[PDB]
């Protein structure tokens, strides 16, 4: 048919790594980049 | 299942010229490389530390032979009646003899 | 010449209360008896002596 | 008690996932597991390519 | 096997990145915080740190008795390079010109 | 097993000691002087 899944993403991750591995990066954006995220299946196993 | 993917992508539409807590990719002066692209692609691979993808190949890759491609593709649409539209100009010549 | 067996990277932290006959060993260790007539109590005769 | 360094002169400026994804020094594949694609060149895997 | 690494100033310039702010930079005006890093004052059992900041300069690196060139070249007369050549190679004794 | 990863580390003038004695703030990167965290045995060993 037609349609799509997801995970949570940051493209200057300079918008990516301080100190969790949770729920941390969700506003979309810092500066001038790309910080893509969040919609297929499994949320919080498996930690970092 | 397939899915698709990427690489900085842009926006349109003027709208986000907005700020929630700050003091910014910026030093002492003005504008090396921050009002600027993104970077790219990289990634995070099995059990918990992330990877990179910066910047080496394209190039096994489009030097590509089915792009130049006049045979069979319009071949497959022939038969019309082209749409509303003629010259603007195309034809040529070789002086005026004026 | 050799070890400071507490913190093995250097050989004292401070060389003035450390050698021998340093200051700070001849003002307080009860050894040289230094500190006799004081009916003070001093509360670091105990580390050095 | 007794301890040994095996230091090997690591690198300024590529990577730090590495630095994030990590390991033995001794750093690309040598080993023993998966065996059987073909065996008796012991000289050629890490001694030759 | 845990392994710790001690040397580089990575000489980046890609992943500027960060967590903390404007709190911040040392005293007076002009902004260098760029250190990295020089050797480990490091902790021991049970209150106490030592350092294996290296103050000996002396593990190893530049050491001699690789003083010893016939038998890993013992893997370089046997096995076979790409030619380079023969103008390519040029600086000696007249022919007087 | 032939392997061995990096630490939940500190010591910085920036980034040295225990004054909070648990797992405390969290930055995870700033320019050039750095720290490091876990990846082994004990998420919970070391408390002064």
């Amino acid at each position: 048919f037609q349609e799509a899944y997801p995970p949570l993403c940051s493209s200057d991750a300079a918008m990516l790594r301080t100190a969790h591995a949770g729920e941390t990066g969700a506003d979309e954006v810092h500066l001038a980049q790309y910080l893509i995220r969040d919609a297929s299946p499994l949320r919080g196993c498996l930690p970092l | 299942i397939t899915f698709i993917m990427p690489m900085g992508v842009f926006q349109a539409n003027s709208m986000d010229r907005y700020t929630r807590h700050a003091g910014d990719f910026s030093t002492v002066s003005e504008q090396d490389p921050r009002q600027f692209p993104p970077q790219g692609i990289f990634f995070y691979n099995k059990d918990g530390i992330l990877t990179q993808l910066t910047l080496r190949d394209a190039m096994g890759t489009i030097c590509h032979s089915s792009l130049l491609d006049v045979e069979a593709t319009l071949v497959a649409l022939r038969q019309q009646h082209l749409d509303r539209q003629c010259y603007f100009g195309v034809y040529v010549a070789e002086g005026t003899e004026d | 010449t050799q070890s400071d067996v507490a913190y093995t990277d250097r050989a004292t932290l401070n060389p003035w209360a450390s050698q021998k006959h340093s200051y700070g060993d001849r003002l307080y260790n009860g050894t040289y008896n230094l500190t006799g007539a004081s009916p003070i109590y001093s509360p670091c005769f105990k580390f050095f002596t | 008690q007794a301890s040994v360094c095996e230091f090997v002169a690591m690198p300024v400026s590529t990577d730090l996932q590495y630095f994030r994804t990590a390991c033995n020094p001794r750093g690309r594949a040598s080993g023993m597991l998966y065996m059987g694609d073909r065996d008796a060149d012991i000289e050629a895997i890490m001694f030759d390519h | 096997t845990f392994i710790m690494p001690m040397g580089v100033f990575q000489a980046n310039s890609m992943d500027r990145y960060t967590r903390h702010a404007g709190d911040f930079s040392t005293v007076s005006e002009q902004d260098p915080r760029q250190f990295p890093p020089q050797g480990i004052f490091f902790y021991n059992k049970d209150g106490i740190l030592t350092q294996l900041t290296l103050r000996d300069a002396m593990g190893t690196i530049c050491h001699s008795s690789l003083l010893d060139v016939e038998a890993t070249l013992v893997a370089l007369r046997q096995q076979h390079l790409d030619r380079q050549c023969y103008f390519g190679v040029y600086v000696a004794e007249g022919t007087e010109d």
